[PDB]
């Protein structure tokens, strides 16, 4: 759940 | 449509009857929107970004219209600097990266 | 190529003679690479997004090959979990978003  | 990356890929989305501008972001797993009131029961969730982890409200099965293409999926609401449409909704509208 | 977004769009890049896996990120303005000890003059920068800000070193005119496509531009090096290929290099390899 990584949001770059 | 075909969108070039000379400017940030910002798009108008319609969510909860509201129009908003959001970033088409292939680097995001999820769609995370600025704090807004949305209908539904939401669960807290924690997500990470470049600066660390934040807590968000997770709303499921939300309808979102992105440039006229309909998506129904999870929307996270919390303290993001910008509304981002992530890969969970970009796949529903058939978006691909090409070069 | 055409990359679908069911999974994170990870691609091979070569920078400073090293091969690395990097995320094609249309949300990122600038490229930010994991800590690496590059030659060159650098300048201190802070970049932010979800979770806050991280301090990075800005190097300019760094050549990068992304899927055998050559590009050259600013690279930020800092404590990111993922190498991120941002718009400053994606525009140079002619990368586009389509739906």
């Amino acid at each position: 759940s990584l949001n770059f | 449509p075909q969108i070039t990356l000379w400017k940030r890929p910002l798009v108008t989305i319609r969510i909860g009857g509201q129009l908003k501008e959001a970033l088409l972001d292939t680097g995001a797993d999820d769609t995370v929107l600025e704090e807004m009131n949305l209908p539904g029961k939401w669960k807290p969730k924690m997500i990470g970004g470049i600066g660390g982890f934040i807590k968000v409200r997770q709303y499921d099965q939300i309808p979102v219209e992105i440039c006229g293409h309909k998506a129904i999926g999870t929307v996270l609401v919390g303290p993001t600097p910008v509304n981002i449409i992530g890969r969970n909704l970009l796949t529903q509208i058939g978006c691909t990266l090409n070069f």
